[PDB]
């Protein structure tokens, strides 16, 4: 069944696989128990790879790095992987242009309100809002 | 970095002093919404009162602190009292001369908006769908998509402007704009072939309302787009006298290949 | 100084404060809500927090009690059945710690109504005369003429 709700959420991970940023799009992890321990989970999974993709829980998850962070779209298995990925894209340009500079935990701590902004100029509700990393950079 | 909740609840309080500092107070704001995002929970009566005390910091016309001042209002809508205390101020923003508030406050409105109160804004969510600005176009498309669950009757009656939202060059416009009409008209199976019908002719330029009008067309066929999406979508289509080749050539690529193979 | 202008829905709170901002009349809706502004008069510069009058609001005007220096009471002169109601709002407005020294400045407006209450009558209703514990100055107003106006802001200058 068609549906403009697509990410079902939005992480990214430290080199310990805390989280740095979260959003849940939806009822599939109710509690911050259960997702820190999804969280955990995909971390385990996904850390030192470069495999952009992944099915964990049965989920589809996208995902991509930097030194010390990690940047993940997850959605239904039933989702396409490429609409996916050009949410994880935006993210991470967008991140990028907005950081002028390598992204890392350091740079991305040091301005917390663009990270804000921009994941919420990004997603709105489980859905794409703008995928692209310009119109996103402008709008902060 | 690293801090407490009950600390930045009360710096919070510095919110309620008229010579405001900008810089400072939505630093707070950001502290806020970090204690938030890392799962902390907030009781009823604290939210409250940094709710209470965050609308105080409208009377600063510092952009920065406005938009987080929106972020904040979405993030607390659900954990504070009385959140309707914003609702003239982002009619305002909304309604006002700024495009870079205008879609933001749309969103945040109609997030501490409910059923009860849908009608006093109605007026102004139409205006927003057909304004020229897609921010601010998408921004109500998407909203109205969300205000579809507590009161369906309201917005069913906006399909109108959306309609002309769904010529828009923009493509997540044009997205949002046929999103929200198949949301509405589903389930009306005759609005549904009428409106797949539409677009069969003079399609769309918007490869996310292509994706996802396929996936409409697929409820009980061209494969020569020019966005990688749009193929993939209608061959994974197409396989639920066929041509599987397109797959197979996707199957030789980065990370693309994970969507080919993984069908069958 | 810092101004928290109320009263019951319609009786032109926010005409009020857009005549003194913008010089201008303006098409208002009821305001779920607030409106903050900040007006210059004679070298002071007035914060003033309208904040809507319908019941859901008026239950929530106690966030905006702390910090107030003086407090504006707009009442609509041509409305009888609501001067009694308006004054049980009022005064246990004035029973209210965080408002116990803000200046008292009530605006009987929509003067200019042919059987518009007097300002004196209004004070009767009220029950003005009975505060001895702070000031108050009862004015009329015609908030779309802006007749009054400017002498509230006087008399609330003079705190
Ligand atoms: N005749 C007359 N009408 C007035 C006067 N002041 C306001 N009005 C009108 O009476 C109505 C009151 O509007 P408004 O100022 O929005 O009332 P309010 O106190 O803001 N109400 P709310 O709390 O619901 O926003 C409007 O129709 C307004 O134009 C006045 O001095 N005379
Ligand atoms: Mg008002």
């Amino acid at each position: 069944e068609p549906s403009l709700y697509t990410v079902k959420a939005i992480l990214i991970l430290d080199n310990d696989g805390d989280r740095l940023f979260a959003k849940y799009y939806d009822d599939t992890y109710p509690s911050v128990k259960e997702q820190k321990a999804f969280e955990k989970n995909i971390f385990n999974k996904t850390h030192r790879t470069d495999s952009e993709i992944a099915l964990l829980e049965g989920l589809t998850v996208v995902y991509k790095s930097s030194i010390d962070l990690y940047f993940y779209v997850i959605g239904s298995s039933y989702e396409n992987e490429l609409m996916l990925m050009t949410v994880l894209n935006c993210l991470f340009d967008s991140l990028s242009q907005m950081l002028r500079k390598n992204v890392e935990k350091r740079a991305l701590l040091e301005n917390m309100e663009g990270l804000f902004l921009a994941v919420d100029e990004i997603v709105d509700g489980g859905v794409i809002l703008e995928s692209d990393p310009q119109q996103v950079v402008h709008r902060v | 970095q690293h801090l407490e909740k009950s600390a930045v609840l009360q710096e919070a309080r510095v919110f309620n002093e008229t010579p405001i500092n900008p810089r400072k107070c939505a630093h707070i704001l950001t502290k806020i919404l970090y204690l938030i995002n890392q799962g902390e929970h907030l009781g009823t009566t604290e939210a409250t009162e940094a709710f209470f005390a965050m609308t105080k910091l409208f009377q600063s016309n510092d952009p920065t602190l406005r938009r987080m001042c929106y972020l904040t209002i979405k993030e607390m809508s659900c954990i504070a009292e009385d959140v309707i205390i914003v609702t003239s101020s982002l009619t305002k923003d909304m309604t006002g001369k700024e495009d870079s508030y205008r879609g933001p406050a749309v969103r945040a409105l109609c997030q501490i908006t409910d059923s009860t109160m849908l009608q006093a804004i109605e007026r102004y969510m139409k205006q927003a769908i057909v304004d020229k600005v897609p921010s601010v176009s998408s921004s109500a498309l998407v909203s109205s998509l969300h205000l579809l669950k507590c009161s369906f009757d309201v917005v069913k009656r906006w399909v109108n402007e959306a309609q002309e939202a769904a010529s828009s060059d923009n493509i997540m416009v044009q997205y949002h704009a046929l999103g929200l009409l198949y949301h509405v008209r589903k389930n009306d199976r005759l609005a549904v072939s009428k409106m797949i019908s539409k677009f069969t002719r003079h399609g769309l330029k918007s490869p996310f309302a292509y994706c996802m009008m396929i996936r409409v067309a697929s409820r009980q066929s061209c494969l020569r787009n020019k966005h990688e999406m749009v193929v993939y979508e209608a061959a994974s289509a197409i396989v639920n006298a066929v041509s599987v080749l397109q797959l197979f050539c996707s199957s030789p690529k980065a990370a693309l290949r994970y969507a080919a193979v993984r069908t069958l | 100084m810092r101004i928290l202008m109320v009263g019951l829905d319609g009786a032109g709170k926010t005409t009020v404060l857009y005549k003194l901002k913008l010089g201008e009349v303006i098409t208002t809706i009821p305001t779920i809500g607030f409106n903050v502004e900040t007006v210059q008069y004679k070298n002071i510069s007035f914060t003033v927090w309208d904040v809507g009058g319908q019941d859901r609001i008026r239950s929530l005007w106690r966030h905006y009690y702390r910090n107030t220096e003086g407090v504006i009471f707009v009442v609509d002169s041509n409305d009888r059945s609501r001067i009694g109601e308006a004054r049980e709002v009022m005064q246990r407005m004035l029973n209210e710690d965080e408002l116990r020294n803000a200046a008292w400045l009530v605006f009987a407006n929509k003067q200019d109504l042919p059987e518009a209450m007097s300002a004196a009558e209004i004070t009767e209703k009220l029950g003005l005369h009975s505060i001895r514990n702070r000031p108050w100055f009862i004015q009329a107003t015609c908030a779309t003429s802006g007749e009054g106006l400017y002498e509230g802001l006087e008399w609330l200058s003079n705190s």
